[PDB]
RNA sequence: UUAAUUGGAUUCAACGCCGGGAACCUCACCGGGGGCGACGGCAGGAUGAAGGCCAGGCUGAAGGUCUUGCCGGACGCGCCGAG
């Protein structure tokens, strides 16, 4: 009877904004919602040697991206569950909506 | 049949079974995460794809 | 050249020498190899007499 | 047991043995003859006395004198 | 002084299937065989029992290097590539178990000249 | 077939009904040149209009058509010239036969003209 | 030294460097065997171009080529430009 959200993206803004958007959605009704909870986050880190032949002394880029979470838990109810399915997401943003 | 002296056998291991999306180069190509780019392509087009040097 | 022969036809009978394969129909002509029908195409293994 | 002799399966009985002293070595004796005889790259290999089991020799195995120029 | 390879004789060995003759052979022999054969080394060992037949008087020529040396095969000669010519090779009964490349050297042997200039610290 | 080869005259309406009614079938058909392929064609049945040109020495190849001509239905006409046979239908060579099945719009002369071929000579 | 032992780099700032831990591939080297000329035009071509094959020789192996005859229908490196 409950559902479980789950989301991910590069820009910490554009989550915060979905977040706050469920957590008003949750609010605005009579339905208990567990806060949205901070999962660890991905990082992808590269690392390359920069010249292209290989003279010189060795130098090395490290590059790294990203990647940021959070978990919302919230219970059934059809009256608000209509609402958060037609939140529209930015284009930056997965967002994933389980039933448990 | 005269085509069949010019393809190439299917290999599924070894050097000459990767080459890069962008130059097709074989050899130095980096394979975390399923990117298939050599570490010369990678540096160019690494901010595009959301790379930063943080540090 | 020319290589349409060896098939006996008279005047107002026209009947082939060399079978045609039965994966196909008529039309299509083996060798003459004579120790099996080489069909052309197919080949068959039959030790014709 | 059969898997600790220090000859299993010999080469000409087919049985497991185990040597010592004089009959060791003239059995490692008869097996680098018997390479010898075929002339296999091993034999060649201890003709020559380079190594065997593939080591690279640029480099290392030097036993001389140095040659000047 | 007759030949034997694990207590048995050439002829013994002649009458033999080809999974119990791989339970003589070493490690490597046995799992090979136990893989099976190449189609190149099956067109030669076709070619090699024809020659046994009484058949094909001509001399036998391969590339196949990594072919292993069986029984059935003693007595004849081949000839095996070495990168630029074929080498003759008269199998011998001892030669049981080895490949064919073991026996056709793909180097010339070594004899060094002076040394040249830049070889030592002082000559270049 | 061949001119030394006596089977009737040379009828004007066979010549008018077998070349000016295939260019403007040729376009809204297909065409099978070649003694070769054709006799699979006829054999089979596979052509429609057996156009058999007088062009082909000896009566080697040509000793084929004839004996199977009471076979099938093969409705066939004569043609007096090779060179613009091929321009009629098919390409800038010599042709032999050339073979229409189905055209478009080519049906009454046809039909006509093989009738005329039927009660003239068979 | 070798048939070849492919090549670049020589103070710091060349020498576990070219992300170079190469069995095949990578490959650029050596021995051997095959394939490729859009588009314009020249010889030629349905009375059939260009192309493909059952078996058996040559061959390391090969319709690659030859022997043996079966295939299919519109282009054509045997020639000159060009690519
Ligand atoms: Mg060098
Ligand atoms: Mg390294
Ligand atoms: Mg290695
Ligand atoms: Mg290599
Ligand atoms: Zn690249």
């Amino acid at each position: 009877q409950k559902a479980r959200i789950k989301l991910a993206s590069t820009n910490v803004r554009s989550l915060e904004e979905v977040a706050n958007q469920i957590k008003q959605i949750a609010e605005r009704t009579g339905v208990r919602m567990s806060g949205p909870i901070p999962l660890p986050t991905k990082r992808i880190r590269i690392v390359t040697r920069k010249s292209p032949d290989g003279e010189g002394s060795a130098t090395f880029d490290r590059w790294e991206l990203r990647i940021h979470k959070r978990l919302i838990d919230i219970e059934a109810d059809e009256r608000a569950m209509r609402q958060i399915m037609r939140i529209r997401v930015p284009e930056d943003v997965t967002i994933e909506i389980e039933l448990i | 049949a005269k085509a069949d002296y010019n393809k190439r056998k299917p290999r599924k291991f070894g050097k000459g079974a990767r080459r890069c999306i962008r130059c097709g180069q074989y050899g130095p190509i980096i394979r975390i995460h399923g990117l298939m780019l050599c570490r010369h392509c990678f540096r160019e087009v690494a901010p595009k794809l959301g790379f930063r040097k943080y540090e | 050249g020319q290589k349409w022969k060896l098939y006996i036809v008279k005047d107002g009978k026209v009947i082939r020498k060399n079978k045609f394969c039965p994966r196909c129909g008529p039309g299509v002509f083996m060798a003459d190899h004579g120790d099996r029908w080489a069909c052309g195409r197919c080949g068959y293994t039959e030790w014709k007499k | 047991p059969r898997w600790a002799v220090n000859r299993p399966k010999d080469y000409e009985t087919g049985r497991d043995l185990h040597l010592i002293t004089a009959k060791l070595d003239m059995a490692i004796r008869e097996d680098i003859m018997r390479l010898r005889r075929i002339r296999a790259y091993r034999g060649i290999r201890h003709e020559l006395g380079l190594p065997v089991r593939g080591q690279r020799t640029r480099s290392n195995f030097r036993r001389g004198q140095t040659v000047g120029v | 002084k007759e030949f034997r390879y694990r207590g048995y004789t050439l002829e013994q060995l002649m009458n033999m299937s080809l999974e119990e003759l791989a339970k003589l052979l070493p490690a490597r022999q046995r799992r090979s065989l136990k893989r099976g054969l190449t189609p190149e080394q099956k067109k030669l060992l076709r070619k090699i029992r024809l020659a046994k037949k009484g058949k094909y008087n001509k001399p036998i020529r391969t590339h196949c290097r990594d072919m292993i040396v069986l029984p059935e095969m003693v007595g004849l000669t081949i000839y095996v590539h070495n990168g630029k010519e074929f080498v003759p090779v008269e199998i011998k009964p001892e030669m049981i178990g080895h490949y064919l490349g073991e026996f056709a050297p793909t180097r010339k042997r070594v004899q060094h000249g002076a040394p040249g200039i830049g070889a030592t610290r002082s000559s270049m | 077939a061949k001119p030394s080869y006596v089977k009737f005259e040379v009828p004007k309406e066979l010549a008018e009904k077998a070349l000016q009614a295939v260019e403007i079938a040729r376009d809204t058909g297909k065409i099978r040149k070649g003694t070769n392929e054709t006799t699979k064609a006829v054999e089979r049945g596979q052509a429609k209009l057996v156009i058999i040109a007088e062009d082909v020495d000896p009566e080697e190849i040509v000793a084929h058509l004839p004996p199977l001509c009471e076979e099938k239905e093969i409705p066939y006409i004569y043609v007096p010239s090779k060179k613009e046979l091929g321009a009629a239908a098919g390409i800038e060579v010599a042709a032999a036969s050339v073979a229409i099945i189905e055209p478009g719009k080519a049906r009454d002369l046809v039909e006509e003209i093989a009738m005329k071929v039927r009660e003239l000579m068979k």
